[PDB]
């Protein structure tokens, strides 16, 4: 019997435009002007005078805001909500000019990369629980993972962990103490709590007949991001633009978060690769929630 | 030096580099060699630091 | 409080030569060294404070007859500022100063089978800073070449290897080593920091922060002592001068 | 959209021209280089610099240009003289300022 | 009779009893002061085109200029921050930092180290001990959310008693399907989905029928004071960073998940009240650790 | 009959046919040139105390003004220098980098693209055949030193064939014990310790006493034709970091321990003389290679 | 069954824990760049009629003025560097070298001291453990290049285990014959001369049949943060010079034939990482330690 995570099965394909030097000073851009019209706005409720939001929204829209007309965003808007259709999926289209996205860039100058920093992205991999005859394992969660475990037989049985090998540390705690060890290793005293690194190899754990046993697994990964990444901001517009329906295009797979959606990513074949854009996709959708708090439409 | 990036002190005292690029330039003139390159101009006029 | 402002070798090693042992001894009854107490903190807390007691403090405590009481002592003389109630010592021994305790054959006392691990077990060396630690190790050391088991103290500093690296270096019997030293043994002095006259939690914390308060005040009283204004009202015996020798060494 | 004849004015500076990309170099290592004349054959762009411009619109039609001339080379580096241009209005049909 | 707790409440390890006094405050708090705008010399880096901004603050944190040819590790005050996080987890971690160090240090900014003027809401749901009689079975999953899975197979019903320990001030339980708890020795109350009860009252019993299982979900409210600087997101992740950079490797401790966790098992220690205040102090430096290794990464 | 063969003179896969023009060549050689500068001035800045001197070496190699907060990777052409040693290692690698490019980082530098003027001598020994009677066991092991252990059970002594190639120049064999070895068709001296031969002149005979094991330990040396600024020292390193980044990570492709097994088994090949012009190609960029990674470590 | 391990990998000595700091660290560096000085200028003074140069280099390394009818040993400086090799080696040495005297000498030159921006490679191959059942029999032989002969004397094929720790990034065999070799759980390939593998990936099987000795030569390549001004070739001489003169004859300590075998073991060690950034510094001191003592033999 074999038990996988649910949110690491078959990740779609990322989109592989909008990812040169250009495109990335683009992203950068946009989310230091967001940053920036959602701060004036709040200063702007504060006092009498709008002024400092009129600013703000000349510099990101290139046009002054209209009490009649409905403040869309401008061209910066536009560019961005495609940008961030073409990150999720490769069948999602490329069509923004990319003469227009570099006039855009040219807004800003920003000062860094997209490696010169670091998120520890808390989502557990649990590749696969091989368990043996009459022992039944069930996986539920993805921010704490849940594997019940029950067997029948009169033996005790062994069951494998494996944890793949992108994740740093993996904390396990159950609901009474249990045996671990690595293969072809002496198992120890029960304990009710372990620490692991996922590159130690499989891990065995035994199951008495009694009762059953459930394992809560928390994990934690580094991914390097820009140094402007934030995981609250990170999160809210990936909600947003789902609920936009930025991410309904044909043969793909939909995420609870974006922690989710990193860490599959880089449980994949040419996953390094693939978590490059992903770091893209989470600074612009920082730059999205920005944006539509400050601008609802 | 009026360089952006140079951010280094020249030392006025010894023999002056400038100097020595004049008597190197001449050698290359008699053998038809081709002047000292920007490059290497920088580097022997920075050889004299504090 | 003037043991615990002593900053360099030659400070420290020149105050134990002077220093009889009876300021080692305290005299009072003090409590028992090692029992779970509640304390009363009402500046944090309105609930009472739990803590432990332990020897390294600024108050007596009761401390055994033996010579390991005695050593005891005067190590937590050196740490904390206080020492123990050892009763009933002989006066030859409390007119002896602190080092020729720890440094000479003169005096009675048999310190051959002194175990250095079980003494950094009961003053608590877990507790300790990274200051307190370094003057222990000064006693021990001391204590090692007066016994000639200097190997036993190289044993003990491999099995603990931070010990070992911020174990001063120096020898017990030529001045020249101590005053290379570089190090830095001050408990208490004058703060960079913003000091206030608030209370601490623990027992140690509390204790300490009434030492390096004291100090202060001590600066700033008549008793200090400075060089800078009144060199030429001093005895020659007690000048600060560059061939000052500790006897023998 | 303003009407100059030979407007030196680009929406924004072209990445790629003809299909072909466009050399780009810091203004640091344009100063170091030696065979100028042969990059300025296919233009670059300077960059990593505060490059000053002054211009000067003429309601007459001419011919725009520049004060000086761009380069100034000296054994310690090369630089870009001061930018003034002399901006004219076109006509579209007068021969005579095509040609020139 | 079957026993279950919470599994991470087990054999909570010591803390260490060192850099808790007034000049080591200073310094922990002078450290997040001092990152807190190492990180903000990036933005304003952005605005303009220099690195003057992040020089400017970087030597202020580190006593010494950045360069080019080195990877920018943090000066001094990277490596004091380093070892003080790991006197504060276990007390057999040596007291390397020595003291002279951290008042200089202390003397960078101008802060006061006061750690007791505000409050924090702490997440974790302490289960002490589920009591269930012999035919019942029990499971207790989670720390944030405690999720109790009891079922019935005897004839009758069954009581089961409920300890959530002596200092969580509220208790939240909502049920899959109602259910009747009462505290002891008081009247059992009709079947409601959610329950609000303060810990402090007394023990709970809860009625079990005979039949379906029956899942009860728990969430508790620790108020634990703490200094006005504190974040709490920015010191979970600073733990994060902290188990696996190894900061935490040392014989004989105990791991957590979070934060949260940690200084709940702490609280509920035989003396449970001195080790919160180190624990604050770790999670300051915490938080202090997390934007420093974010600007400078190694 | 027995036939033994050398482990890493087995199936030499393609070289590539790009990047092997005039232009190609003189960006491998001013890369190397740029690289060599890298280190120097990184010393420099050291034994000065100021970062102009990496500065100005990096703006030359990158084409770009090192700052404090980016990542500082080596520019397009640490990116051209990798994808051109993909390139060269096998046939099926894609060579993305085009013309235009090359061209513009081979203007970076006056020196010249030339790869003859100047010898290398490599030490690996190309046992290409051990042709033995039945009833004996040949065994061949190492590349650098040889060691070829030979033990007969028959009754009879017997007569073993070694074949060394055309292409080695001079290869000297050690014996535990002195042995006999004549070419073909001649006399057979008396036994000796040493042998020096030339591969060319024919196969060499060598006759195993029935006993105790004989084990022949072979030393080779090849002159192969490299540029003067050719480094064996940072060619093997080069070649050890460039296997460990992954660049050789291409399929159907043969791995070999060092860079000397690599270019002696390509000249072992069908069309080895157009093979070992590409190889020292390789080996200068794999030089250029050592030098910027060791310098810009990433 | 049957376990074998490399020799060099057993029971590595603790390391010294003094000289560590960042003091002791830029005495090493000035060490270093002060002794090529000198090899420079004695050179510089043969090939000329005036000895200037080297008495000027001299008194900056010894501290006093070259005279004849003397010895030229190095001053207090050769004493220095001397001694904390000594305690390098293991902590069993005494540490009697006053920090105000190591202070004083890195006033010497001004440098960096850095010990962490760049890398190097060794060639010393972990063989952890190699496993095989009764009728097998293994050997392993060498550090650099090892050889791994197994024999067959059972009826049926075997199955041997292979692990190589997790340390080194890149491990290739070769056979004497074609070989399968294949990881935990997975099909055996066809028969190839040479593999490739990465350690990480986990234990290997290989497969033996009955008919002859199968030899396994192995080659691995492990990366180790090191100072730029790190040469092997000089480091390896005074590796030998500091074991000839005695340096490294104490109690209860291990003793290995290169420094790269040195290194990898106690790279293999439970607190790696600790041990190899000491070891890194002793390197850096064998390095001045070769230059100097070559320039002022005693």
């Amino acid at each position: 019997n074999r038990a996988t995570s649910a949110f690491l099965d078959n990740p779609h394909p990322v989109g592989v435009n909008y990812v040169d030097e250009g495109s990335r000073q683009f992203v950068a851009v946009a989310e230091l002007l967001a940053s920036k019209l959602i701060d004036s706005s709040r200063e702007s409720d504060e006092s009498n005078s709008d002024v400092p939001f009129v600013q703000a929204y000349s510099k990101f829209a290139d046009d002054n805001p209209r009490h009649l007309r409905v403040k869309t965003g401008g061209k910066m808007a536009n560019a961005l909500t495609n940008v961030i259709r073409s990150y999720y999926s490769i069948n999602a289209p490329a069509i923004v000019p990319q003469v227009e996205i570099d006039r855009l860039a040219s807004k800003a100058t920003v000062s860094g990369d997209m490696y010169n920093s670091y998120a520890i992205f808390n989502s557990v991999p649990i590749v696969e629980v091989l368990s043996p005859a009459r022992t039944t394992v069930s996986i539920v969660g993805s921010d704490r993972a849940d594997v019940t475990m029950l067997n029948t037989g009169a033996g005790a049985a062994n069951i494998t962990f494996n944890f793949g090998q992108i994740a740093e540390t993996v904390i396990l705690k159950g609901s009474v103490p249990f045996q671990l060890a690595r293969l072809n290793q002496p198992m120890p005293a029960a304990r009710f709590t372990y620490k692991l690194r996922p590159l130690d190899g499989p891990f065995i754990v035994v199951l008495p007949v009694g009762n059953p046993l459930v394992i809560s697994a928390t994990a934690a990964t580094r991914i390097q991001v820009p140094l402007a990444f934030n995981k609250a901001l990170v999160e809210s517009g990936f909600q947003t633009a789902m609920n936009d329906g930025l991410f309904d295009i044909q043969n793909v797979n939909y995420y609870s978060s974006f922690d989710e959606f990193i860490i599959s990513q880089y449980h994949a074949q040419d996953g390094i690769n693939r978590v490059s854009t992903c770091v893209i996709l989470g600074l612009a959708l920082q730059a999205y929630d920005q944006m539509r708090r400050a601008l609802p439409v | 030096d009026t360089s952006f990036i140079d951010t280094r002190k020249y030392c006025t005292d010894g023999l002056s580099p400038r100097e020595i690029q004049k008597a190197l330039n001449r050698q290359r003139a008699y053998y038809d060699r081709p002047e000292l390159t920007i490059s290497e101009n920088k580097t022997l006029l920075s050889q004299s630091i504090i | 409080m003037d043991v615990l402002s002593k900053g360099s070798l030659k400070e420290l090693l020149a105050h134990l030569e002077k220093t009889p042992l009876e300021e080692a001894i305290s005299y009072r009854i003090g409590t028992v060294p090692y029992q779970n107490v509640l304390i009363s903190r009402n500046e944090y807390y309105n609930q009472l404070y739990p803590d432990t007691t332990s020897l390294i403090d600024g108050v007596s405590r009761e401390g055994q007859r033996n010579v390991n009481g005695l050593i005891m002592s005067i190590i937590s003389y050196v740490v904390s500022g206080s020492g123990h109630y050892i009763p009933n010592i002989g006066f030859m021994l409390l007119r002896r100063s602190i080092l020729d305790i720890l440094t000479k054959h003169d005096t009675g006392l048999v310190t051959n089978n002194l175990n250095y691990g079980i003494i950094a077990r009961n003053l608590t060396v877990s507790k300790m800073n990274c200051e307190q630690r370094k003057r222990m190790l000064i006693c021990f050391k001391l204590l090692a070449y007066k016994d000639g088991n200097q190997n036993d103290y190289e044993i003990y500093l491999n099995q603990n290897i931070p010990l070992k690296q911020i174990a001063p270096n120096f020898i017990p019997g030529d001045m020249r080593t101590v005053i290379h030293n570089q190090d830095q043994l001050a408990i208490v002095g004058i703060p960079a920091y913003r000091l206030t006259q608030s209370t601490e939690l623990s027992i140690r914390d509390d204790n300490a922060k009434s030492y390096k308060l004291g100090y202060v005040d001590w600066y700033n009283s008549n008793s200090f002592l400075r060089e800078r204004s009144e060199f030429n009202l001093i005895r020659l015996k007690d000048r600060d001068t560059k061939y000052g020798k500790l006897n023998g060494w | 959209r303003f009407g100059f004849r030979d407007s030196p004015f680009c929406t924004s500076l072209p990445r790629t021209i003809m299909g072909n990309d466009v050399r780009r170099i810091s203004y640091n290592v344009f100063s170091m280089m030696e065979d100028i004349d042969d990059v300025i054959s296919e233009g670059f762009i300077l960059y990593d610099a505060y490059f000053n411009f002054s211009y000067d619109i003429m309601t007459t039609d001419g011919v725009t240009r520049l004060k000086e001339d761009i380069l100034i080379v000296t054994d310690t580096g090369n630089d870009i003289k001061p930018i003034h241009f002399y901006i004219y209005f076109e006509n579209r049909n007068d021969k005579k300022l095509r040609y020139e």
